[PDB]
Parts: C-alpha cells; structure tokens; sequence
RNA sequence: UACACAACCAUGCAAGAAGAGACAAGUCGUAACAAGGUAAGCAUACUGGAAAGUGUGCUUGGAUUACC
RNA sequence: ACAGGUUUGGUCCUGGCCUUUCUAUUAAUUCUUAAUAAAAUUACACAUGCAAGUAUCCGCGCCCCGGUGAGAAUGCCCUCCAGAUCUUAAAGAUCAAAAGGAGCAGGUAUCAAGCACACCUAUAACGGUAGCUCAUAACGCCUUGCUCAACCACACCCCCACGGGAAACAGCAGUGAUAAAAAUUAAGCCAUGAACGAAAGUUUGACUAAGUUAUAUUAAUUAGAGUUGGUAAAUCUCGUGCCAGCCACCGCGGUCAUACGAUUAACCCAAAUUAAUAGAUCCACGGCGUAAAGAGUGUUUAAGAAAAAAAAUCACAAUAGAGUUAAAUUA
C-alpha cells in the first residue's frame, strides 16, 4: 500500500470485542429448566452433568454443572458464568458451585 | 451552537409570548400586592411573614399613603419624614413631594406610587427621584405651622481626615519603589479619601433606569 | 526596508536573466541556421526525385 | 518511515528541526514553479524538503504551489495588510530560498525569544493543583509542612474525631 | 458555565486532605463551585503550622491589585489574611474579637481566683 | 477602521469552479495538511463563495478572495480581490510578458 | 383554520419452506488422490438416486520416460 | 514483547488461537485492628424526614451549589461578541447567548445520490437567473457523553412546554420492582463556599467532622487461598479404571494416573487467593507466481509523479465489408 492509499484508507483500528453468551456480564441467576446429561467430542468418553436454564435475560441456554456430583432439579435457581467446556460443543455456560440451589461439592463421607 | 440539522422549536418561542401576555394582563394591583394581616403579620398575596423587627412599627405607626389620602390635593409640595429617620439622624431629613399616583382600585385608597424631592441630611438633591419604600410603616407628617421651624439645619463643616497614612505593606511598597528610581524625596505617602465618600445604610437609592452614556 | 530590498535583488536577477536569454537566443539563431541549409538539402533531393 | 524516497522527512523532528516562522501579516505563500529545466531545480528541491518545515511551523498560513504554469519560478507571498511580495528564483539552491525568505519575512531571534519567555510566565512554580498545569497537588509533600494522611497518620490530638469527643465530655 | 448573574471574587477554594486542610486562594466566579474553574490563582493558605510554627501564607498581590482595581470583590477569610499581612488595614470583626477573647481573659481570670479562696 | 470578518481566511487563493451562478464565483481553496499517522502533507480542499460585481473569472482561474467584512448570504463570506492567472492568457509577474505554459508569447529581449 | 392520519419501520411469535455445521461405528455406490484404473479442472448447457456423465472452448495445478 | 505453547511421519514458510504483564466489577473460599481514597445496576415507581433563606415591611436570591448521562455524533479548538452581573463619571473586569470556521472529530458506501438544500437588483416588495451539496463521503442507519483545573445535555413525559397525559427524590438519607451489582431514613454550621442584611448575625443533606463496606494503598496486632504433565515454580502413597471426573491451549483417564478424588510433601501469593466478564496492550510503513491478494482488456475524469538526457512508423496470421475455391464429403 503505497502512501496515497495509506492516507485514503486510515489508520487500523482493532475491532470491539463480540459479546459472548453471558452478554458482558460476568455472572447470571437463571432458573434450571431440565437437568439431563450429554457426551463428549470422539476422543474423550463419558457422562457430562449438563443442564437447560432459562437466564435472567430470558435466554434459554444450556449449562455445565462441575464437580462430582450434584442435586439439582427443575425450578431450582441457580448463577452460571462464563467458563466454555472444551469437551461439550455448544455448552458455553457453567454453573457456579456454593450458590442458592446449587451447594458446594460435598466429600464422600 | 450551528448545526444543519436543528429542530424549529416553535412551542418554546409561543409559550415566552403567552407568559409576557399574562405578565401584563394577570398583573397583581398593588393594593392587593402589598396588603398585610396585621394579627399573624403576613402578607396575603406572597405568603411571607415580616421579620420580628418590624411587628412594633406596623401596629404603632402608619405608612405615607394613610396619611396621604387626607389631603386636599393628595401633598403636592408638602414634607413628609420617617420614624427611623426622626430616631438615628438629628438633622432634618424629609420629602418634598412633587407628584402623587395613588392607586384607584383600593377600597380605603392607603397604596400608591410618588415623586417628590430628597433632602436627607439638610443635603437637597436638585433632581427628581422616586420616593422609595411607600408600604412602610414608618412616615410621619408634619404640620403646616413647622415647615420652616423643621427645615431649619445649620450648615456645619466635617472632620474627616482629607489624607490617611497607607497600611504599613502597601507603604513600604511605594518607599521601596520609589526608592530604586533614584528620589531621595522622604516625604510620607497619604491615601486620598476625597473620592471615597459613601452615603449611610439610610440612604435611600434610586429606582428610576440608569442610562448608559 | 526589506520589501525594497526584495525589489532590488530581483531587479539584479531580473538583468542577469536578460543577458542570459540573449545568449541563448544567439544559441537558437546557430541552430536555426544549422537546420536552414539541412532542409535545404532534404527539400531539393525530394523535388529531383519526384521531377 | 520506509516508504518513499526520502523517509527522513516524514519525521518530527525533521518537521521541527525548520526554523522558518513567518510574521502575523503573512497569510498565502504561493509558490510557482516548473517540472523541467536546471534552473528550476533549487525551487524543486525546496517543494520536495523546506516545504514541510515551513508548513508544520505556520499551520494557519496557506501554501499553494502550481507547476508548469510560468517559465520562471517564483514565490508570492499575501499579507494582511494586502501587500503582495514577489520573489524571483531561476538559479538559487535551496538553502538560499530559506535564508531569503526568512531575510524578507520572519522572526528574528529576539523575536522568537520573547514569545517563549511570555509562554514560560503561565506555568507559575508557586501555584498548586493537578500534575498537568501544577508542580504540586497536595500542600503535604512539601518537605517542612504537615506530610499527606494518605501517607503518614496523623496524631491523636489533632483529629476531629478526638476533638469531637474532648467537647462531648 | 453560562451564568444568568454573579460577580468576580477573590475567595479560599478549600482543596486539600482529609483533617488537613489547605486553601487555594483564587479569583473565580461567586456563582462557580468552590473547588470548580477559576479564573486565576492568586496564593496558597496553609492553616497547620509547619516544624517551624509558621502558618504559610502566600500572596500574589500584583494580581490581587490588579483584579480589585478590575471589580473582584473579597471575602472575609480574605479580607483577614490581608489585614494579617499588612496590604489591606485590620478588620472590625478581627479587632472585636481580640477584644472579646481579652474579655473572655478577664473573666476567667477573675473566676480562678475568686475560686480558690 | 470598523470592519472585521469572523472568519479565519482572511486572504485565501484558489481555483474557479463553476460560474453559473450570477454575480458569484465557486473558487476552490487547497491547504496543506498534516496526516497524523503518515506525517505527510496532502492537499485538503475546500468551496469558497466569493462575489463577482463585474462577473469576469472564468472556469479555471486562481483568483484571490479577501473576507468580506458582512456575510452579504449564510454561504458568500468572500470577494474576488484579483485575478492572479487568468486561464490561457497567463501574465509573467516577474517579467510582465504573456506566457504559453513554459514558453514566451513574446520575449522579454525584444523592447520594441 | 384545510388535509394524511400506523401509511413507513424496529422488537418478539408464527402455521411452515430451505440451507449450513457439529455429532467415535447406518444404507447405496466409488467421484478424487497412482495415466486412481475414462488424466484432472474452469466457464457454460443438458442429463442422472448419488457422488457425477457428456458436449463446445480453455488451463496444466498430467505424463509422452527426452542421440526415441 | 526479549517472547513462549500449538498445524505435520518429519522440516521450512505463511497464518490464526492461547499463555506470560497491569487495572476495574461480580461470584466462591478465607478474614484481626487502624489511616487514606472511593462507594458504581437502573432517565423504573416512591411512604417519611430534611435540603432557601435573610430583613424594620420593600427587595435580593430560591437546578446558584448539588444530581444524572436519557437524548444528541453529538463535539475538541479558534474569531466576533448581544445580553446579564461587580465598582466607577465615563471607562474596566467575569460569565458569555446567538452567528460562524484554519484544522481535528465512532462504525457503516450492502447508506450513492439528496430533492429546492442557491444567486443578483434595490428595497426589506416585486422580479429575473437554474442553480446548491456529494466517492476528499452529501443525504441516511446503528452505537455512544466527553478530547477532563474542565466542557456538553437533561430535570416526569409529549425534542420545546401555551397546552395534554398527570401529580414527578436523575438533591441528602431511605423504600418497592429489577439486577451478578446492597453506605447512615445520623451531628453541626467550628473551618471554606453560597444567599441575605449597613452590621452583630442567620440559613445552608454544599461542606466539615463522623458511621458502614477487604474496592484499592500503607502500617502492623493477622493466616488462608491457589497450584504441582508442557507452556510455567513445585508430588508421595492410595481408590476408580474412557466410569467418576479435569483443562486457558496442547490434552489426561480402559489395571503401576507426578494431569481424576483423598493423604504426605513442595511451589507461588497473602488479608487476601482464585473464577468469570470487561478493559489497557495487540493487525499492515507488511504483502499480492505456488499460502489471501495483480482485479478479462483498453481509453478518459478527479487526483498524482514529470526529480539527468534520450523516442515517435515499417517483411509475416489485427479488424470490418465485397468477391473466389484446391483437397475431402454429400444430395
Ligand atoms: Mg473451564
Ligand atoms: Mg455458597
Ligand atoms: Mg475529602
Ligand atoms: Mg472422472
Ligand atoms: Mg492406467
Ligand atoms: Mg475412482
Ligand atoms: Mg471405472
Ligand atoms: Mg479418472
Ligand atoms: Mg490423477
Ligand atoms: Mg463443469
Ligand atoms: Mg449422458
Ligand atoms: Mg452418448
Ligand atoms: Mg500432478
Ligand atoms: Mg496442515
Ligand atoms: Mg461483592
Ligand atoms: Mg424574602
Ligand atoms: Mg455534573
Ligand atoms: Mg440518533
Ligand atoms: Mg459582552
Ligand atoms: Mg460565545
Ligand atoms: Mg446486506
Ligand atoms: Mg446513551
Ligand atoms: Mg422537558
Ligand atoms: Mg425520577
Ligand atoms: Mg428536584
Ligand atoms: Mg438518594
Ligand atoms: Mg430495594
Ligand atoms: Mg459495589
Ligand atoms: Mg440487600
Ligand atoms: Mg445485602
Ligand atoms: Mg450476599
Ligand atoms: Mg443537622
Ligand atoms: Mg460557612
Ligand atoms: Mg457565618
Ligand atoms: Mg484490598
Ligand atoms: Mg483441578
Ligand atoms: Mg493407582
Ligand atoms: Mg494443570
Ligand atoms: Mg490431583
Ligand atoms: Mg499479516
Ligand atoms: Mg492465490
Ligand atoms: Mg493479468
Ligand atoms: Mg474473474
Ligand atoms: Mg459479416
Ligand atoms: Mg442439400
Ligand atoms: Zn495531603
């Protein structure tokens, strides 16, 4: 690009950030809708702890529940955040331990 | 400020000429403007009470208008004095009134609006001004058989120093800059107080439109 | 000051561009009469030919 | 810089290193000049360098130049005052285009010296407030005086706290 | 800002710290903050003495001279730290309350020793 | 001397543009800008209304425009002070003889 | 005082239609990669369950192994 | 950027993603005291309290302080200033409306035409010219306070506020709804600012001094959090066995798992530690035969370079018309 079509197009500018599923925010409460479990991509193989949840923005979104173990069911409120699983496509949500229905993991007594 | 695409704002524009229109034609008539509740001390029109100072003086003494309205020819060229004026200032101080303009639409014809000529201090202005605080309940009249014996006032001179010594830094200032251009003169630096002469608290101060020169 | 200053400096250059384009304007006489007796040449030899 | 010719004079310090600055009554530099011939070759030079220099230093006074337009290269230079200076220049290098301009019409150096000693009066080494305008921002870090509570604690006796519960008892 | 009214004056605009005060002494708008634009800095007031005792205060009185002959007026902390520095005379309020804390002096004075017979 | 101009071309020199309107003049004003970025100079135009009593510049000619001292519309704040060059009839300001681009009309050797 | 007055658009839902992509084991073929077993591909037209086939020009991002 | 991990049986080049640095909010775990700074979900609706008074009557002030960022690409900077205010005889000084412009100024040209946006007469009326802006981005659409001693805009809404909805905290405290987001319905004008008064003086939810809050820094009275496969500092023994589960990228788990859960030990931070989301920073003065890129071709407008001198034109199948046929084939 010579200086003429340097001066006509501008200096670059970096573009904004996209929003991602969680719109900017860094944390949810959203309601569980159905609690059911999904499988991994080819090379891992198990029995991910998934769940629907219909946000606090209206959006129904699916969500991952960590840890060993969980009790959770319908109309359970619960906050999710940010944190993509690399092993489920699609799932970009995660529900946060230690909340109103969603307890810390408990140890194996 | 200049932009090409600025909205005509019509209604801002129409409303300034209707509240001028009922500035002048909802225009409150100073009978009713200035009327006051002697028992609470509060004027009926705005709502505001008068200060404690002033509840010995609205039910002891009356206003210029009251006593005005007994007049043949409502005081043209009479004197008329103030109760504060009669109390802090010895001198003879009073108002010759040239031209009185009650108001019509008072029941008892006690509000209005006048001219006269101020002599305050045995000092006469030669221009005619506005007599000022009318509602007062501070004017007294005098009689006929007094306007010369209360006129009288003796012309005394003053005793205001003409010259005042500086204050001490604002002094050493002009010692020291006097000093470096070379005038041994060691004679001691006055302040003028010919042009500093400021009339009193009492003075009463003109209503009429300044015009700039 | 300065603007008769200007006006002097380019009067000075003004007269040395007088002297210069009169020698050029000799230079331009000597190709003129270089080019005169070329086409003087190149003109009769046409005229033999097309006679 | 690393395109064009001449990347050194694409800089800021190229572009403040021109000591030119034209008068208040000078408004319009117009500058003749001719792509071709030996002779326009100092006016050449001087478009293709102290133009810049001059530009970056009078940034309201309007430049123009036109080429191929007369046979001789020449300035014209439009004051306030409506004053039109020409300036002939058919053999003379570039360095001598700047020296004239600046002869006929600029600043000398105590000219320039006043300017910037005036501009030096506005930022006064006594006043206080923010780091852009001041030297100081809070009276405390001046070495004699009481230092900054955000740095140091102030004593018991001198809070007001303290004094509001000396005039509670 | 655009002002319906207000006048120059030459003021104390309290930027400073927490129990710690210290006073820009500046000529701004009356209808302006406290702490908001000025026009011109004049001095600097610091109320707390330093390691040597000495409260310091600051002047500038080529511009104070200069705006009071443009129209500034002055407020009383101002009017009191002229009349302390000697460029404008003693104020009333000064003199009465020096007269009023030798009074306080005197009665207590008299208290303490009408208290220990 | 009560006569001033709020704008800041007080004297500006540009091309003629269009002269179908009547009695006014489109002239072209070119400055020099610094990019930013580039640290470059480019050629920035601008339209310039000026008024022409006489109606004499053509399309095409660097003509002069001095502020006038009252807006006479909200777009002609500019007159035409002179003509500087006339488009094809070109006058040397250094030699005062007519010029065809680089080439004399009629050279300045021969006086008569 | 005399006229258009939800026309124009934005946000959600929609009976439905179509496409793309992901998802460790399905059916039918074998199109391409080796002269991939008819050399590949481009534009375009027609045809065929499907990859695809064929026609007219074009390219080598194919060889013709080089006193053959 | 002093870089590092990552494409492949493997190497080089091109090229994207992530890590390492700093800051702010929220969440989880933990938590001892002080000082300073800051208190930040809401232009959705508000119970209650206070926030404009002064003064011998008149008058003067009463979004001025303070609050907010909804709208506007608004605007930054620069000329001229009407008008308002303070002291004077005039003249001066502050704020400075409106009118503009040297220049600069978010994205989008898949917004390319706008549709009356211009000019002269002499008067503030008639008339005549056919103009004006725009690829150097007009006219549209979307988002947003900001370039900060500060500036701009709003004050329930209808851009305005006669009028109509309709009875207004985007003042200080507090309350509902909402949200991941949680300061006291507290004391005074002692100091400063503002208003009033000639003045002593009064008022001021501005402000001052406090209360609450690990949001940040410092001092100590305090010790918990994260991690231990590589990037990248640091693991011993058990249990599970592609299950449970873990990860920022590579990826690890099917019988000796330093990668999962627990224990020991170790590493790094520390009254904080991690997670998430926003930021600061980061693309091209680099490239276009094979990786993304030379647009199928020529001419011209705008625009740009002419920086030292030279030249233009010849066998052969350019192209468009009219006429003809040697070989082969066929009715
Ligand atoms: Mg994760
Ligand atoms: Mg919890
Ligand atoms: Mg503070
Ligand atoms: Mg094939
Ligand atoms: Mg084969
Ligand atoms: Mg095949
Ligand atoms: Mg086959
Ligand atoms: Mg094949
Ligand atoms: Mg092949
Ligand atoms: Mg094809
Ligand atoms: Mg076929
Ligand atoms: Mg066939
Ligand atoms: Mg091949
Ligand atoms: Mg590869
Ligand atoms: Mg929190
Ligand atoms: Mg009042
Ligand atoms: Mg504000
Ligand atoms: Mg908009
Ligand atoms: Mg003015
Ligand atoms: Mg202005
Ligand atoms: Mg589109
Ligand atoms: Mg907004
Ligand atoms: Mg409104
Ligand atoms: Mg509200
Ligand atoms: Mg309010
Ligand atoms: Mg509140
Ligand atoms: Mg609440
Ligand atoms: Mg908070
Ligand atoms: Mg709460
Ligand atoms: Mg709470
Ligand atoms: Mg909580
Ligand atoms: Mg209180
Ligand atoms: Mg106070
Ligand atoms: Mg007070
Ligand atoms: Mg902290
Ligand atoms: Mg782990
Ligand atoms: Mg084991
Ligand atoms: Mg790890
Ligand atoms: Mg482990
Ligand atoms: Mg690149
Ligand atoms: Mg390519
Ligand atoms: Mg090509
Ligand atoms: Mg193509
Ligand atoms: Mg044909
Ligand atoms: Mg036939
Ligand atoms: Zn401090």
């Amino acid at each position: 690009a010579t200086l003429n079509q340097m001066h006509r197009l501008g200096p670059p500018k970096h573009p904004p950030g996209k929003m991602g599923p969680t719109a900017g925010r860094p944390q949810l409460k959203g309601v569980v809708l159905r609690t059911f479990i999904r499988k991994p991509k080819k090379p891992n193989s198990a029995n991910r702890k998934c769940c629907r949840v219909r946000l606090s923005t209206g959006r129904e979104a699916v969500c991952f529940i960590p840890g060993e173990g969980h009790s959770l069911q319908e109309h359970h409120v619960v906050l999710v955040q940010g944190g993509r699983t690399q092993d489920l496509p699609g799932v970009k949500l995660t529900v946060v331990r230690g909340k109103y229905d969603c307890g810390h993991v408990q140890k194996k007594k | 400020m200049a932009r090409k695409k600025v909205r005509p704002r019509l209604i801002a524009e129409l409303a300034r000429r209707v509240r001028a229109l009922r500035e002048q034609r909802e225009r409150p008539r100073d009978s009713q403007r200035y009327a006051l509740d002697y028992e609470t001390m509060m004027r009926p029109h705005s709502g505001n009470r008068l200060p404690m100072r002033a509840w010995a003086d609205v039910r002891h003494e009356s206003r210029l208008l009251q006593l005005l309205n007994r007049l043949p020819l409502f005081g043209l060229g009479r004197l008329v004095t103030r109760k504060s004026w009669l109390w802090q200032h010895d001198e003879p101080c009073y108002w010759r009134l040239t031209r009185v303009r009650p108001d019509y639409a008072a029941e008892n014809l006690d509000h209005g609006k006048a001219w006269g000529i101020l002599t305050f201090k045995g000092k006469t202005e030669s221009e005619a001004r506005e007599i000022e605080q009318v509602m007062y309940h501070d004017w007294r009249l005098v009689p006929k058989h007094e306007e010369e014996a209360f006129t009288a006032f003796t012309l005394v001179p003053e005793d205001t120093p003409l010259s005042v010594p500086y204050p001490p830094l604002l002094r050493a200032m002009i010692l020291a800059q006097r000093q470096k251009y070379g005038d041994t003169s060691t004679e001691e630096p006055m302040l003028n107080l010919e042009r500093a002469r400021i009339d009193p608290w009492d003075y009463p101060a003109k209503l009429e439109a300044k015009t700039k020169t | 000051e300065l603007m008769a200053w200007n006006q002097a400096e380019n009067q000075r250059l003004h007269e040395l561009r007088l002297a210069r384009l009169r020698q050029e304007a000799l230079e331009q006489e000597r190709r003129q009469a270089e080019e005169a007796v070329l086409q003087a040449r190149e003109a009769q030899a046409w005229a033999q030919l097309k006679e | 810089p690393m395109k064009g010719r001449f990347p050194i004079r694409r800089t800021l310090q190229y572009l403040g290193q021109g000591d030119v600055v034209f008068k208040d009554s000078v408004k319009v530099m117009t500058v003749n000049y001719n792509t071709h011939g030996e002779l326009g070759e100092g006016a050449r030079k001087f478009v293709f360098f102290n133009i810049p220099q001059i530009q970056y230093k009078n940034p309201w006074v309007q430049i123009t130049m036109f080429k191929n337009m007369t046979p001789s290269p020449f300035l014209r230079f439009y004051l306030d005052s409506g004053e039109q200076v020409l300036v002939d220049v058919e053999s003379k290098s570039n360095k001598e285009i700047v020296e004239h301009i600046r002869k006929i019409l600029g600043k000398n150096e105590e000219t320039l010296e006043k300017e910037e000693q005036e501009k030096k009066q506005l930022s006064h080494p006594a006043h206080f407030g923010p780091r852009k305008y001041c030297l100081r921002e809070c009276m405390c870090e001046v070495e004699g005086q009481v230092p900054c509570p955000g740095l140091v604690p102030l004593p018991k006796e001198m809070t007001g706290k303290y004094k509001a519960a000396l005039k509670a008892t | 800002r655009a002002y319906r009214g207000g006048h120059l004056t030459i003021r104390l605009a309290l930027g400073g710290c927490t129990n710690r005060p210290f006073y820009r002494i500046v000529a701004a708008h009356s209808k302006c903050p406290r702490d908001g634009r000025f026009v011109e800095q004049l001095g600097s007031y610091d109320p707390l003495p330093n390691s040597h005792g000495e409260k310091l205060v600051a002047l500038n009185f080529d511009r104070i001279r200069h705006w009071i002959g443009c129209g500034a007026h002055l407020s009383k902390p101002v009017e009191k730290l002229l009349g302390l520095s000697g460029f404008y005379p003693l104020h009333p309020m000064m003199i009465t309350n020096a007269e009023r804390l030798r009074r306080k002096r005197a009665r207590e004075v008299l208290l303490a020793s009408q208290k220990t017979d | 001397s009560i006569a001033r101009s709020s704008v800041h071309a007080k004297w500006v020199v540009g091309k003629v543009i269009g002269t179908a309107m009547q009695k006014t003049a489109k002239v072209r004003v070119t400055r020099l800008v610094l990019d930013p970025y580039l640290l470059k100079y480019f050629n920035k135009r601008k339209t310039y209304f000026a008024h022409d009593a006489l109606q004499q510049c053509t399309v095409g000619d660097i003509v002069l425009l001095k502020a006038l001292p009252v807006p006479r519309t909200k777009h002609v704040k500019h007159e035409l002070a002179e003509i500087i060059f006339k488009v094809g009839q070109v006058i040397d300001p250094v030699t005062g003889k007519p010029c065809a681009g680089t080439t004399y009309l009629e050279s300045p050797i021969s006086p008569e």
